[PDB]
RNA sequence: CCCGAU
DNA sequence: TTCCGAGATCAGACGAGATCGGG
DNA sequence: TCGTCTGATCTCGGAA
């Protein structure tokens, strides 16, 4: 069963290990054997990661819907903290007056959302899905130069797409897409994000 | 003001005229049916 | 070796479970895959499920066609199917959508608002009469005679 | 400088489509012809002599251009 | 119908000058057409634009050259890299001229296997001459090798402005 | 029988309506290039001959 | 609208 | 107690090769 | 001729 309380950690220290963060290389791989010294004492939070950039907070609410309450507890510890961004892994889903309390507090704090089963799999591993990458600022502009195109008029891809919420990118960035091939296995593609 | 807000560009034409008050008829070189239905309007006009 | 397939539609929910490597697992509904995967998984299921119907019933066909339409179709944002609903989310100009189904409230509700259409693509070039930029229109031509930006007199 | 310096047959058509409709108007003939009749085979004949007073203006969609004569181009 | 919907979405699409393939409205679909910037109708089976070895032994026959040395695998490698970086092979994207090295040391150690079983090169002379005869790649072919994979790759691009997506529509319609 | 269906329309009468030439040989004909035929006409890339087969020689 | 051709 | 928001459940749409021939 | 997508009302449920 704690394939999961386990491989969910497994996989958001993937996550904020690609999205740039400083996850030491021996806390990234745990067996389960590792991850059996809490085993027993979870089913029947004590999960709580803050990471900083080379700073993250992420959540695992043990209640199934996440209401404006369970945010409210750590609004507070949010803003005590200086941190500014931070994620919610949820088991059910947001209660469906909730999710808006995400984006009324926008600017401030970021705190994206993600479900527990949509964690389970790593989906930069994946075999269909290709090695996005995000592009710098600097890497956009020698872009738009060589194929002399303006910012918009690129590819595009949704905000709430499964890998650009995995990336956690904000409107106006620009992935990069090694999409393999057969004859070449390099064929790059961009995508501008909505 | 609020006229560009229902995005009607109003260069093109204002929200009073999405009703008929007068009404062009085609010319007749479109037309050497549509005469039948014409007069019937000013019968009932 | 063993796999085990299923005739159902709740992707994530399948790709979560125990014992399946949910790295190794595909569809053939290119909006579950759209909708869970990115659209960089549903780019590559619509060029997969066409590219094995293709080869089933025979029938060969160059993947750099089926490279083409899978990317159109999933360009702007997400899937884009092509039917009549798929190409108002693809085109900006009225009278190629209005050559197309729905030619009655195509046109009036671009009359509602100011449409602007310039005159592009081959579907409205044929209809007023323009030679296509598409092909032989693409790029245009000079003569190569006598000439030059000459001196001017003194005044 | 940086498209294809090979003459694409979109472009071989629409040479020897203007050439065929200039030499139909009695445009001033370059290669001392022998009794064709068919103004299109005299401007493929022109073609393989390589003597077309014509320039491929190129466009870049972005906008900007790029010239080519067709003396310049590799004709298939 | 499904003619109909297909062309009537894919229309007024062409590959540009720039090599890019964009919508009428300037937005791109593809920045190469499909990868490597080729026609399909032009492509070769198995969806490659050359198929090695059918052009090798075409050259090799279209061009015997008796009075030849022929030597190998000590040259072939030598000469198939003195003459892939002179002058030329830059428009060659290097997907394609690794496909060719990978070939030619494909076709060099075909011969080493050869001069394995029997007759040494040790200057292209022993007592039987017709055994240099076995893998012959003389010098002039695999010269004329290069000059033709590359020409038959360059003219097997994409033609810009072709209407890239009224082929899409017809090659999926019928 | 072939003389039935022999036909040929090289400029006779258009329709009084959408002066387009006529359907049929009884009245004379020009046969439909239909839209189906526009595509492969789109798909040779070739644009001239579009305006001269769809503006000039049809509705000038 | 029928019929018929492909 | 309140209720503001959201998943559930009907009703309406406008599509569905190409041409040619004659009564 | 259903077949489709759309968008329009109800209701059991959580937050303040």
């Amino acid at each position: 069963e704690t394939y999961r309380l386990w491989k969910i950690r497994k996989t958001i220290m993937q996550l904020c290990h690609d999205r740039g963060y400083l996850v030491t290389q021996d806390e990234l791989d745990q067996t389960l054997e590792e991850f059996k010294a809490q085993s027993g004492d979870k089913p029947s939070t004590d999960l709580t990661v803050l990471v900083a950039h080379n700073q993250m907070f992420v959540f695992f609410p043990e209640e199934p819907k996440v209401g404006i309450k369970t945010i409210k507890v750590y609004c507070q510890r949010m803003q005590e903290e200086n941190i500014t961004r931070a994620l919610i892994v949820v088991q059910q889903g947001m209660t469906p007056s909730a999710k808006q309390s995400l984006v009324d507090m926008a600017p401030k704090y970021i705190l994206e959302q993600f479900l527990q089963q949509e964690l389970l799999i790593n989906i930069t591993e994946h075999e269909l899905v290709p090695e996005h990458v995000v592009m710098t600022k600097e890497e956009v502009t020698e872009l738009l130069a060589r194929y002399k195109l303006r910012e918009n008029q690129l590819p595009r891809i949704q905000a709430g797409d499964p890998v650009a919420r995995y990336f956690g990118i904000k409107r106006g960035q620009v992935v990069k897409i090694i999409r393999p091939s057969e004859t070449a296995g390099r064929y790059i593609t961009y995508r501008l994000v909505q | 003001e609020d006229v560009p807000l229902l995005l009607m560009n109003p260069e093109a034409g204002k929200p009073s005229d999405l009703i008929l008050t007068r009404l062009l008829v085609p010319p007749l070189c479109i037309r050497p049916d549509l005469t039948m239905k014409l007069t019937e309007i000013i019968f009932l006009n | 070796k063993y796999k085990l397939l299923v005739e159902g539609d709740n992707l994530r929910a399948v790709m979560a479970t125990h014992g399946v490597k949910g790295t190794r697992t595909t569809s053939n509904n290119t909006y579950e895959v759209e909708k869970t995967l990115g659209i960089e998984a549903a780019r590559t299921t619509i060029i997969n499920e066409i590219q094995y119907t293709m080869v089933n019933h025979g029938m060969s066909i160059d993947r750099r066609h089926v490279m083409l339409l899978s990317d159109l179709m999933t360009y702007k944002g997400e899937v884009l199917g092509i039917t009549r609903f798929g190409l108002a989310k693809m085109k900006e100009s009225v009278l190629m959508l209005a050559s197309f189904e729905k030619t009655a409230d195509h046109l009036f509700d671009a009359a509602y608002f100011g449409q602007k259409d310039s005159v592009c693509g081959v579907s409205e070039c044929i209809i007023m009469g323009i030679p296509m930029n598409i092909g032989t229109g693409l790029f245009k031509l000079l003569h190569k005679a006598d000439r030059d930006p000459n001196p001017p007199k003194r005044p | 400088r940086i498209t294809t310096p090979y003459m694409t047959k979109y472009e071989r058509a629409r040479v020897l489509g203007t050439r065929a409709l200039q030499i139909a108007m009695c445009a001033p003939v370059m290669v001392e012809l022998e009794g064709e009749t068919d103004p299109l085979l005299i401007a493929m004949k022109e073609l393989k002599a390589r003597k077309i007073p014509i320039i491929i203006r190129r466009y870049l969609p972005d906008g900007s251009y790029e010239d080519w004569g067709v003396d310049e181009l590799i004709i298939t | 119908y499904m003619q109909r919907r297909l062309v009537k979405s894919l229309e007024d699409l062409c590959s540009q000058y720039d090599l890019t393939v964009r919508s009428s409205t300037g937005d791109i679909i593809q920045f190469i057409y499909g990868g490597d910037g080729l026609d399909p109708a032009a492509m070769e089976g198995k969806d490659e634009p050359l198929e090695f070895k059918r052009v090798l032994d075409n050259i090799k026959a279209v061009f015997p050259c008796p009075s030849e040395p022929a030597l190998s695998k000590n040259e072939l490698i030598l000469t198939t890299e003195s003459i892939m970086k002179k002058s030329e092979f830059l428009c060659c994207q290097d997907s394609f001229l690794q496909e060719i090295k990978k070939f030619i040391k494909g076709v060099s150690e075909k011969i080493k296997k050869t001069r394995d079983k029997y007759g040494i090169n040790d200057n292209g002379t022993t007592e039987p001459r017709v055994l240099y005869q076995l893998d012959r790649i003389t010098p002039t072919q695999v010269e004329k090798f290069l000059e033709t994979c590359r020409d038959k790759y360059m003219r097997a691009q994409m033609e810009p402005g072709s209407a890239v997506g009224a082929l899409c529509a017809q090659s999926i319609g019928e | 029988m072939v003389l039935d269906k022999m036909h040929a329309r090289a400029r006779g009468p258009r329709a009084v309506l959408t002066r387009q030439p006529t359907e049929g040989r009884s009245r004379d004909g020009g046969l439909r290039l239909g839209e189906m035929e526009r595509d492969c006409l789109i798909g040779y890339g070739a644009s001239m001959l579009l305006l001269e087969r769809l503006m000039i020689s049809s509705d000038a």
